[PDB]
């Protein structure tokens, strides 16, 4: 359970511009993401993090180092922007923008462990928010004029994205590339048979679970990824 | 891990089954509408429609529910604790669909007076108003946001109503709108002794 006063020092101690060294910095540029990071001495590297993954694979200690240092400040930065702090969640929202996450995350040459982390710090930043709140899967007070003659899952599907607040989705790539991961998931022979696969198997599930619970989903597409989410259990 | 997952995906199944029971009570509905505008512009037609919903199209696996019994007793083997319990009542709300469905369907409320429709809306847009007010607590703990709560609490107070035949009507809305748990989340916001507008809106709330 978050607490709000070491939290909100801790936001205020690390946000501040003063300690904007220690902290690498990422910047999408054309489209690809690169990282800047400032050494022990006064010295700025920057270098792409496919080039970063691609020489951690190769075996080069520092960028491995680097990698996991980038690592665990995304972890601190979700961990940050827990039961909704807000003085962080701007600060990271502003620094890393939807598109900028989706895109570290959809990409698959990235390691488990990096993508794992941002899956949990777009949990934990943009997902759960003002415009969301948790919707009752099941109303009792029905309007008699709302009632149609006809009742289908197509009608019942518009019906609910006549409820819904926010015309414009800001999470159908998310959306897209979770359904996607699960099916190649249930696809393999195994699982869980990978250690590292199964924390982004896990941050990915909790992502569809809380963007259910907040009514990002429809029926139709509940429904189809039942036997996705069957077929995962066994 | 595997354990938390399995768990995750159990509440989302359950979610899943609450919105098809929630699809099935909009489904007596509309063949309830239906068949009155059509007798007033049948009792055994709707009573066989009711029958034959329950299971083609409304099912949580392409193998008619076996897969999904599978599942559940295989998870139920499990030693995780929280998991087996999720996995067992799964299992006993899976043969009670019938049972459910009618329970959830004695509690449907129709508010047809274009009185009614006033309440709802006026009644949901003030809700919705307190909610997003309470969700910005910090904001407010120690304005207009003050006054706007507190003239959002007397006219929900006022919506209440007079007359026991009115009364019971208005609070079967309220109960089904959830403003309960608004009401209490409110009562729950932190505060500080001697603000005078914090008594007194707690004092409305009361």
């Amino acid at each position: 359970i978050a607490i709000p006063v070491t939290q909100e020092l801790i936001c205020k101690c690390v946000l501040d511009p003063k300690n904007s060294d220690i902290l690498i910095r990422t910047e999408l540029r054309p489209e690809e993401v690169w990282l800047t990071w400032t050494d022990k001495n006064n010295e700025h590297h920057e270098k792409s993090v496919r080039q970063l993954a691609q020489e951690a694979r190769a075996g080069n200690a520092h960028d491995e180092n680097v990698l996991s240092y980038y690592r665990y400040q995304l972890k601190l930065f979700a961990r940050m922007c827990l039961d909704r702090q807000y003085l962080a969640i701007d600060e990271i929202s502003q620094q890393l923008g939807v598109d900028l996450i989706f895109l570290c995350m959809a990409d698959e040459m990235l390691p488990f462990d990096l993508r794992a982390s941002f899956c949990h710090l777009m949990l934990h930043v943009h997902v759960d928010r003002d415009p969301q709140e948790l919707v009752t899967p099941v109303k009792f007070a029905r309007l008699w004029t709302e009632i149609p003659t006809a009742i289908t899952i197509k009608d019942y599907d518009s019906n609910l994205n006549a409820s819904r607040d926010d015309k414009k989705n800001k999470f159908a790539n998310t959306m897209e590339f979770v359904e996607d991961y699960l099916n190649n998931v249930v696809s393999e022979a195994v699982p869980f048979a990978n250690e590292e696969k199964n924390k982004l198997t896990f941050e990915v599930v909790s992502l569809a679970h809380n963007l259910i619970y907040f009514g990002f989903y429809s029926f139709s597409e509940l429904l189809r990824l039942t036997r996705t989410l069957l077929g995962i259990i066994d | 891990v595997v354990m938390e997952t399995k768990l995750k995906i159990l509440e989302i199944l359950q979610f899943i089954l609450n919105v098809r029971l929630d699809y099935r009570i909009s489904y007596l509905l509309s063949v309830f509408k239906k068949e009155f505008v059509e007798v007033f512009p049948n009792l055994d037609r709707i009573g066989e429609q009711a029958e034959a919903m329950f299971g083609s199209m409304l099912e949580v696996d392409d193998e008619g529910g076996r897969m999904f019994l599978r599942v559940l007793i295989h998870l139920t083997m499990h030693d995780y604790a929280p998991l087996v319990s999720g996995a067992l009542q799964l299992l006993f709300k899976h043969f009670s669909q019938r049972q459910e469905a009618m329970h959830t369907f004695k509690q449907v409320q129709l508010l047809i007076s274009a009185q009614d429709v006033e309440n709802y809306k006026v009644i949901k847009s003030e809700l919705d108003r307190l909610r997003t007010m309470v969700e910005k607590s910090e904001l407010w703990v120690d304005s207009e946001n003050y006054q706007i709560v507190k003239g959002i609490l007397e006219r929900l107070n006022k919506m209440c109503g007079v007359g026991e035949q009115m009364r019971k009507k208005q609070q079967r809305l309220l109960k089904n709108m959830d403003a309960h748990k608004v009401m209490l989340d409110l009562l729950q916001i932190p505060y500080d002794k001697g603000d005078a507008k914090m008594m007194e809106i707690l004092r409305y709330t009361h």
